[PDB]
RNA sequence: AGCCAGGAUGUUGGCUUAGAAGCAGCCAUCAUUUAAAGAAAGCGUAAUAGCUCACUGGUCGAGUCGGCCUGCGCGGAAGAU
RNA sequence: GCGGGGUGGAGCAGCCUGGUAGCUCGUCGGGCUCAUAACCCGAAGGUCGUCGGUUCAAAUCCGGCCCCCGCAACCA
């Protein structure tokens, strides 16, 4: 009875939260002035304008109307607890205990959307850490780093491989590259990505020095081979010519060297190496082909160096958590979240830390 | 009269019934249920014997996906 | 004018004459569905 | 063939959809009013609507339909004095 | 067109001549050290590119297919 009046009031604050992080009185208007908008005939004056009107009053009603049939559901729950618990009606609470069990997992769904709105959120993930700054210590600090991510992945029921894993020399693991595969992993631990500050006693320094290491995580989501495509010969412009320098009555006749070049890109390729115009049109082809995947791997390559450039310098001022084990405290800069049980994070226990900046969005 | 539909649903307790319906049954509803249905309907429904009304009820009903 | 080798009833509408020695298929609802073989 | 009537009801069958009314589909696809009227064959509407049409009645009064085998033809069919 | 190759994680042997996989580094465990390297003592790891054939039996012999190399590609 009291668990099932604690979960009634979790799931009012969770609907409460939902209602404010949406700003359930803004959502109302904007859906009462899309309403209005849309009864106005000249709404439709413009198909764009009133099919995108319709799409927004379709999300904001699922939105509103879902809120407005949840709150009912729990108020009707509690009145029905309550009837249920002062008659001892056995069958009528198992009943209510069933309705809201089937409204929790309504309202789970919701939030679990509002939790990973992110296309690749459902996505396996990656996750690379990288030593920092405290040299010897940082090495140690990400090799726990790895220890605490792989257990929080078996926590959750992930599964785990060790893509590859270079070792510090004197101690601990200079970087790590893991595999995580399961249910939303990218979702749940996109997150953790940022620069992790540990503050402790150097295990290293002679005299036992408070210093401060840092080791980075990031975290990308799996992603699938690009389909390959057959450069399409209505792309391509083909021209056969002379070859320069042709020696002979024969070469100076005929039209051996080819040139390819691809419409949409520009992109030309010319062979005359071969006496056969048949063998340079393959060899013209095979480097258009090359040519192509040597530009996409070059825009792949820009891509990526461009989130190296973005990624965080793992230094003394970048860092999204701290765990400064001498006050035996843990605090992530960004949501504020602050725990005292070093030794439980450090054995896994993230779910605080990622629940709360997936909440706040 | 209100419409049918809503007035099957509301019998049925169900929300969503038509998806996939000979594939896998959603729903079910009894003849007398679907005849007491009926017989509210009768000065807005075209006929004299409520017994094609009910018969028609059961074919929307059908049509819904809900096998009686 | 779709000039083909193949003209053929496309609706209901179609009709198909023979004017000068040619097949032409004339619609009275669809100007696109206007055809001339050759 | 035209031509004249008609060409209904539950019911917009429900879902998924943004909307889905025969006519995006999915998805069932029935019974009722009977002369007959499709949970629609096409056109059409953002959706309806609307336009047909299938079906059926009534006037006119001899053919009409669309396959099979076969003879001969027609298009497809543009080149450099 | 004519030649070569593809074998523990890396580089090389073993093929010829069918029966049997070796060396060096690397990896792992224990030592030494305050600790790391070096060093010392032990271990593990390749069913031989991929299919097929031949054979009692194939890394080995034969034939495809894939990859990599060389050459050759002329008068014209
Ligand atoms: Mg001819
Ligand atoms: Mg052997
Ligand atoms: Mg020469
Ligand atoms: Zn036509």
């Amino acid at each position: 009875i009291n668990p099932v009046n604690n979960r009634i009031q979790d799931l009012t604050e969770r609907s409460d939260v939902l209602r404010g992080y949406l700003d359930y009185d803004a959502k109302k208007e904007r859906l009462e002035e899309v309403n209005a908008e849309l009864e106005q005939p000249d709404v439709w004056n413009e198909p764009e304008r009133a099919q995108a009107l319709g799409k927004e009053r379709s999300s904001l009603e699922a939105v509103v109307d879902t809120l407005d049939q949840m709150k009912q559901g729990l108020e009707d729950v509690s009145g029905l607890l309550e009837l249920a618990v002062e008659a001892d009606d056995e069958e009528t609470f198992n009943e209510a205990v069933a309705e809201l069990d089937a409204l929790e997992e309504k309202l789970a769904q919701l939030e679990f959307r509002r939790m990973f709105s992110g296309e690749y959120d459902s996505a396996d993930c990656y996750l690379d850490i990288q030593a920092g700054s405290g040299g010897t210590e940082a090495q140690d600090w990400a090799s726990m780093l790895e220890r605490m991510y792989l257990r929080w992945a078996e926590s959750r029921g992930f599964k785990t491989e060790i893509i590859k894993e270079s070792e510090g020399e004197v101690a601990g693991i200079k970087s790590v590259t893991i595999k995580i595969s399961g249910d939303y992993a990218y979702g749940w631990l996109r997150t953790e990505t940022g620069v992790h500050r540990l503050v402790r006693k150097s295990p290293f320094d002679s005299g036992g020095r408070r210093h401060t290491s840092f080791s980075s995580a990031f975290v990308y989501p799996e992603v699938d081979d690009d389909i390959d495509i057959e450069i399409n010969p209505a792309d391509l412009r083909i021209d056969v010519y002379r070859t320069s320098g042709a020696g002979g009555q024969h070469v100076n006749r005929t039209e051996s060297a080819v040139r390819i070049t691809h419409i949409p890109t520009g992109i030309v390729t010319q062979c005359q190496n071969d006496r056969s115009q048949h063998k340079n049109k393959d060899q013209a082809m095979k480097q258009m082909k090359a040519k192509l995947y040597e530009l996409e791997m070059q825009k792949k390559n820009a891509e990526k160096q461009a989130m190296e450039d973005n990624k965080s310098d793992i230094g003394w001022g970048s860092q999204i958590r701290s765990y400064v084990l001498d006050d035996s405290r843990i605090k992530d800069l960004r949501t504020g979240v602050e725990t005292r049980n070093t030794q439980a994070v450090l054995d896994g226990s993230l779910d605080q830390f990622i629940e709360a900046s997936l909440k706040a969005g | 009269t209100p419409p049918a539909a809503v007035l099957l649903k509301k019998a049925a307790g169900i929300k969503s019934g038509s998806g996939k319906p000979n594939k896998d049954k959603v729903g079910k509803i009894s003849r007398a249920q679907l005849q007491e249905i009926a017989q509210t309907k009768a000065a807005d429904m075209t006929g004299a014997d409520i017994e094609a009304m009910t018969r028609s009820i059961e074919g929307t009903a059908r049509s819904m996906g809900l096998v009686v | 004018m779709k000039v083909r080798a193949s003209v053929k009833k496309l609706c209901r509408n179609c009709k198909i004459v023979k004017r000068d020695g040619v097949i032409r298929v004339i619609c009275s609802a669809e100007p696109k569905h206007k055809q001339r073989q050759g």
